[PDB]
């Protein structure tokens, strides 16, 4: 059994098939009821642990255990038991769940079900949390005995190679094409002495296949800091009114005058707008004008159940179009000053 | 033969896929078996490299017979035996990507005898396999003579193609880490470099000379060095006329490919092995120590990256065969290459000498120089808007003060 | 000390001859040809192995993929 | 009893020679009652050179002057400056410079200090200058032990207590410097290591692209646990603690150590510190590290301290 | 069926609260604290480890660090 799920490994590894039957043998070994997996990420510099094997159990299928990322469960890292143990970086055996401060009923009333018996461990990569496994609900005895904590752990370090393997095959991804993107950048930019608005139609615009993106937006700033006499006087007569909306941290007013967007789904539709309305399909969230008061990173994941801003549902696009996961950075130019919002 | 039972090599293997593969005992392990399970004599490894647009194949682990401990049976980096791919029954193997067995070595082919008279072995039958990584070859593994009959039967094969399993898990594994290794260098050096050449305008002595400085650890060399071009096409008419007039007669040096003279006026040389030492000399003789051995005078001329890989036993181009310090120092690898402005002009050459490792350039530390120097070539931009700049405004004054 | 291999001082080749250099790139085409093979590790990056950005534009009509011949 | 050698190593420029300083004058041989016959000079050329420095980085922090009038008087000192004599003071001098502090624009650079070099006792000098300018002043004591000069030669202290004679040796701190300290290497029974606690948002002045902290901890763990200093102990000192009170809530621990998170309190991430700077020791209960808070300025503390620190030498 | 998770909608969540959003990355080093016990795949890069300079030149006394202190 053990040479089989080697010959597996010959090429093109794969996490989801191999992990899913180390589970059906680990889940009979033990005389235990269920077994799981979460993965570890991190969101705008706080962590969380998803779900990717839920409810594997000893004669199940590859089809009826695979979690698709819409239905997912996510938990922070301050909450449950598992949040616990991919905190102390240690396993966790815990006989009764009446007693343990550490425990959420949250994923029972989801699922219907009742958990009596816990037993939990981490998967490390050097210093860093990989993953981490749980092997609910034994059968037999009142809880899991002491002899089980060694069959696990020297059961699951074959395991732990192949999702060493997977860890580290996914950061050779993410470096290669940074690269590329520099390079293919610094291509065009050392071209000819050019004003701003053709640098950023020029550069973001040959590198659109390393960012696997559907739709991006780019938005430039006015740079005049000071008016003039004459139209200072109106607001000392009387005249007017003073300006009372958002500032920029150096105090500039906030009013955008182009927007230069990209359509990559079906048809290439480059863009170019030289004064953008008042609801623009970019500028009507209100994202935009909120990252440029105070320079943030921010990070959205479920943009149709928030509450702060207003993604409106419904297609934006004859073919169906709803957003649903939103990244925006500003553009600062070695004087802290900002300059534009993508 | 074996029995059922009696397969517990199998565990016996699995247990050292633990933590830290260093991938240097596993992989002789592994051998130390399958040589018993074969019946043979020796077993033997050699890796897969290129230098030059050109394969090579290196031996890593040799005479790897029963029961021998690891540190007589490893390679030292300056003891290796090279092969080209195309002579012996390991170019044949490479080559072909298929395993093949040869009966008997006198009647086949293209079999060679040159290992068999500086080790003093006969060699009466050899089968050998490859191993991929998928459409390329990561190395190959050999087995030499038979512990007591004719040759290697079909059962033989069948045991290899069984438990090699074990060695095309270890050795991709190994062949990724160098990849990933390469690719973080490569993306560190270019946003490196990019945050000092954007900070201010400036000559290009001092822009290569704030470029090169803070690049020293992502480069693991002892010493690098950079010279630089002159740029003067056409002569004023009073400096022809001694020409053209019977003195001093003309030029007989060599040309750039698009007609000019090959004079340095500046160079720069960092030391990063003793102790920290950055120079710079302008008019340098033509017995500095970079110069000498002729190389960048040639690359000049025909424009094409070098590589060298023993240069104490090269003969074109006599290098120095003592050391160069009080301490013993002596060069062992060169590579160098040219730096184009966007217009297939040579502007300046680059030179590279012993990699920190022992081991000589190969495909993966080509790559990351020649983007180095393609940033720079591409970044010269900046200096010469700096000219134009203190041009125009030196006109717009002399013209102001005209009106007044 | 015996090495394993006999020699020491430098490496050693069975023939020798003229050196030969490599010669520069210019053209620097984005394009691959499509891909054959068995993958193994180190593949599937995104931006690179491709043509252009998508198959839809190379081949209009393949978004009909899942249609019968009568439509 | 027989004889006592310590040394005192550390990072540059965190307050080694202070504790000389601190134990010499206050305690054997007597203070220095003539005090002036060097202070008077070096807090001049100290209070010179941090006024001088924060307006040759207003340009390059493109901060603009508070008032118009302003930008004339720095150029003014910028000139008269150059062909001033050492130690003196003129009227002409302390006008423009008490002017030029009494501004709201020399304070947005002062605030933002981590990006460039200044002497971080300055602070406390300039602002009552007048005192230095107005004839007869001899300083105080707290102003005595706050001067600054590089301690560069290695020089021989003899502390009294427990009846015991003692040999104490101080070398410079700088790269250049550190060749000297094999010298003094054989044949110890001591060693003293030094920390400045403020200094996690600061670079060196030889690598501009160094961190302090990082640059220490180095430092420590390559004689921590070499075997050179085996039978010997280690006893490490941490300094700047006033300041490092000052700045903690001022900036994040996330800028030196990413990793970090929580609120900072003054003694909160001490203990982070601490224990990131003894994990380093190899032999975890073969040999013990003691490390002590310590206001080098102060005597309360230091009367605290050294004496604890002298016992704890005479218990072995 | 439901996928065994019982969810179809998205992404559910047991925490509520306020959103808290990521700083700018405003200052660099060359430098990292000194190395910890164990290492992994992918963590001996050169240049990426230490302060970019060997140890010899930090510690001049560490380079014939094997003889004692009798000399
Ligand atoms: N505010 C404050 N400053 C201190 C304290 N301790 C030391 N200093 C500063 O440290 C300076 C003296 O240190 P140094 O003269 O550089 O002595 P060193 O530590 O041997 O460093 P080098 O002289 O460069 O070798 C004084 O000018 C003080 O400003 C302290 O507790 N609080
Ligand atoms: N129904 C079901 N619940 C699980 C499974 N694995 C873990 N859990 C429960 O989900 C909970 C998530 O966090 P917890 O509160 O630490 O304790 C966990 C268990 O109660 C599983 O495979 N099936
Ligand atoms: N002494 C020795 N020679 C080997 C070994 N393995 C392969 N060879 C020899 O090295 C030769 C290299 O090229 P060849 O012509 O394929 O034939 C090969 C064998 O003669 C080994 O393990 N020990």
């Amino acid at each position: 059994a053990l040479f089989e799920l080697v010959q597996d490994m010959q090429e093109n590894v794969n996490m989801e098939r191999v992990v899913f039957k180390i589970l059906r043998r680990l889940c009979s070994i033990l005389h235990a009821d269920r077994c799981s997996l979460f993965m570890y990420r991190q969101r705008n510099g706080v962590a969380e642990l998803a779900t990717r094997l839920f409810s594997v159990q000893p004669d199940s299928v590859l089809e009826d255990c695979l979690v698709p990322p819409d239905s997912e469960i996510v938990f922070p890292l301050d909450i449950g038991v598992v949040g616990h143990v991919a905190q102390t970086k240690k396993m966790v055996n815990v006989q009764d769940v009446m007693e343990c401060p550490h425990f959420s009923s949250f994923a029972d009333e989801l699922t219907d079900y009742v958990t009596r018996n816990i037993l939990a461990t981490p998967i490390m990569n050097g210093k860093d949390v990989v993953a981490v496994i749980m092997a609910v609900n034994k059968l037999d005895g009142p809880c899991f005995t002491s002899e089980d904590e060694d069959v696990f752990l020297k059961y699951l370090n074959f395991g732990t190679l192949n999702l060493k393997i997977y860890h580290l095959s996914y950061l050779h991804n993410c470096e290669t094409r940074r690269g590329q993107v520099l390079l293919w950048s610094a291509n065009k930019v050392f071209e000819e002495l050019t004003d701003i608005e053709r640098q950023f139609h020029k550069a973001f615009y040959t590198v659109r296949a390393y960012l696997n993106c559907d739709r991006y937006s780019v938005g430039l700033l006015d740079m005049t800091k000071e008016k003039e006499f004459f139209d200072v006087w109106p607001v000392l007569m009387g005249e007017a009114q003073a300006y009372s909306g958002p500032r920029t941290p150096d105090g500039r007013e906030i009013l955008f005058y182009k927007v230069i967007d990209y359509i990559l789904h079906g048809k290439e539709d480059i863009k170019v707008i030289p004064s953008p309305p008042a609801d623009h399909w970019a500028l009507a969230s209100g994202l935009p004008t909120y990252v440029a008061e105070s320079g943030f990173i921010c990070n959205i994941m479920n943009a149709p159940a928030d509450e702060m801003f207003n993604f409106q549902e419904g297609p934006l696009d004859d073919s169906g179009w709803i957003v649903k996961n939103v990244l925006s950075m500003p553009i600062v130019n070695k004087k802290e000053e900002i300059v534009g919002v993508a | 033969l074996n029995s059922v039972e009696e397969s517990e090599i199998i565990f016996d293997l699995l247990r050292d896929f633990q933590d830290n593969l260093q991938a240097e005992k596993c992989v002789f392990n592994v051998m130390k078996k399958l040589c018993f399970l074969l019946q043979a004599d020796r077993m033997s490894l050699f890796m897969y490299r290129a230098r030059n647009g050109i394969a090579e194949l290196a031996t890593r682990l040799f005479n790897v017979h029963k029961d021998a401990v690891l540190e007589e049976c490893l390679v030292a980096p300056d003891s290796e035996i090279v092969f080209p791919l195309d002579m012996g029954v390991v170019g044949h193997v490479a080559l072909s990507k298929k395993i093949v067995n040869v009966p008997n070595t006198e009647e086949d082919e293209h079999f060679c005898d040159f290992v068999d008279t500086l080790t003093e072995y006969q060699t009466k039958n050899i089968l050998a396999s490859p191993i991929m990584n998928g459409k390329d070859v990561v190395a190959i593994i050999m087995v030499v003579n038979k512990v007591d009959g004719p040759h290697f039967t079909e059962n033989d094969e069948e045991i290899l193609l069984k438990y090699l399993n074990f060695a095309n898990l270890i050795m991709k594994v190994f062949h990724l880490s160098y990849l990933h290794n390469c690719e973080t260098r490569r993306g560190q050096i270019l946003l490196w470099s990019g945050s000092k050449v954007f900070e201010e305008l400036t000559d290009i002595e001092r822009q290569f000379h704030k470029a090169l400085y803070t690049v020293r650890a992502f480069l693991n060399c002892d010493r690098y060095s950079v010279g630089l071009l002159d740029m003067t096409k056409q002569k004023e008419f009073f400096d022809v006329w001694p020409v053209l007039m019977g003195e001093a007669p003309p030029y007989a040096g060599p040309r750039t490919p698009d007609g000019r003279e090959i004079n340095f006026y500046k160079v720069i040389d960092y030391i990063l092995h003793g102790k920290e030492d950055i120079k710079v000399i302008p008019n340098p003789p033509p017995d500095h120590w970079a110069l000498v051995s002729g190389l960048p005078t040639y690359v000049a001329q025909n424009g094409l990256i070098c590589n060298i890989m023993n240069a104490p036993s090269e003969d074109f181009f006599a290098f120095q065969k003592e050391p160069l310090d009080e301490s013993g120092w002596m060069i062992k690898n060169v590579l160098s290459m040219p730096i184009v402005n966007k217009k297939e002009e040579i502007v300046g050459v680059a030179t590279f000498y012993n990699r920190k490792d022992g081991k000589p350039f190969d495909e993966m530390d080509e790559t990351l120089m020649e983007s180095l120097t393609q940033f720079l070539g591409w970044s010269v931009l900046n200096p010469d808007t700096y000219e134009l700049m203190n041009k125009l405004e030196n006109r717009k004054d002399i013209f102001q003060d005209m009106v007044k | 000390i015996r090495s394993a291999t006999r020699v020491m001082g430098g490496p050693v080749t069975p023939r020798k001859g003229p050196p030969k250099f490599k010669q520069r790139q210019t053209r620097q085409f984005k394009s691959k040809p499509p891909k054959k093979g068995v993958q193994g590790f180190g593949d599937d990056i995104p931006g690179m192995e491709g043509l252009g950005t998508d198959i839809t534009v190379i081949c209009p009509w393949e978004a009909f993929n899942h249609l019968e011949l009568h439509e | 009893a027989r004889t006592v050698k310590l040394l005192l190593l550390g990072a540059g420029e965190s307050g080694k020679s202070t504790i000389v300083k601190q134990m010499k004058i206050i305690h054997q041989d007597g203070y220095s009652l003539e005090e002036c016959l060097e202070f008077i000079a070096i807090i001049y050329g100290n209070t010179l050179q941090s006024i001088l420095a924060i307006v040759r980085a207003m340009t390059t922090l493109n901060i603009q002057y508070g008032d118009s009038a302003r930008q004339d008087d720095a150029r003014k000192l910028m000139h008269m400056a150059d062909t001033i004599e050492e130690g003196t003071m003129p009227k002409e001098m302390s006008d423009i410079i008490q002017r030029l502090w009494k501004d709201s624009g020399i304070q947005a650079c002062f605030d933002r200090a981590s990006e460039y070099q200044l002497n971080d006792s300055a602070g406390y000098y300039l602002s009552d200058l007048e005192r230095l300018v107005t004839p007869g002043y001899v300083p105080t004591e707290q102003d005595v032990l706050r001067s600054c000069v590089k301690t560069t030669g290695i020089i021989e202290t003899q502390f009294s207590f427990k009846d015991l004679n003692f040999r104490m040796f101080d070398v410079g701190g700088l790269r250049s410097e550190r060749k000297k300290w094999i010298h003094c290497f054989e044949g110890v029974t001591a060693i003293i290591f030094c920390v400045a606690l403020s200094d996690y948002d600061m670079v060196l002045v030889e690598d501009d692209e160094v961190n302090r902290m990082h640059e220490s901890m180095h430092l420590f763990n390559s004689i921590c646990n070499n075997k050179w200093f085996t039978d010997t102990s280690i006893i490490l000192f941490l300094n700047k603690k006033d300041l490092f009170e000052e700045k903690i809530k001022k900036s994040p621990l996330s800028i030196c150590f990413p990793d970090y998170a929580g609120s900072n309190t003054y003694e909160e991430a001490g203990n982070y510190i601490k224990v990131q700077f003894l994990e380093l020791n190899m032999r975890r209960d073969v040999k013990e590290i003691y490390s002590h808070m310590t206001c080098a300025t102060d005597t309360q503390n230091v009367k605290f301290v050294f004496d604890a620190v002298t016992d704890i030498i005479i218990k072995e």
